[PDB]
């Protein structure tokens, strides 16, 4: 009887990625700007695509 | 590359840097920070998000 009970993991939830969006119009072309941060300002973030 | 740009071409900026013969100097700065700013031609200081403008 393999017993691995009572593993007491915490696990967070808080998205550290933070996405805004803008929609900047203009004449039969478009574009979208994208600003980018942390969630809190004390933990800094690495991206590698987008 | 090419300074006539119609609208449309998403074009990369080349910079070659190099240090100078005072790079003996401060040595416990292992990086430097390098702020590259927008005029325009006839005005001055184009704010950072510089929409209707180059995007980035």
């Amino acid at each position: 009887g393999t017993f691995g009970e009572t593993k007491k993991v915490r696990i967070q939830c808080y998205l550290q990625l933070s996405v805004s969006v803008e929609d900047i119009f203009k004449k039969d072309i478009f574009f979208f700007k994208f600003l980018l941060n942390s969630s809190v300002r004390e933990e800094p973030v690495i991206l590698y695509s987008s | 590359d090419e300074p006539k740009v119609k609208v449309g071409e998403i074009i990369n900026l080349k910079i070659i840097t190099e240090p100078t013969s005072t790079c003996r100097r401060k040595q416990n700065s292992t990086v430097n920070f390098l702020d590259i700013v927008i005029f325009d031609s006839k005005t001055s200081k184009i704010l950072p998000r510089s929409n209707r403008r180059i995007l980035y």
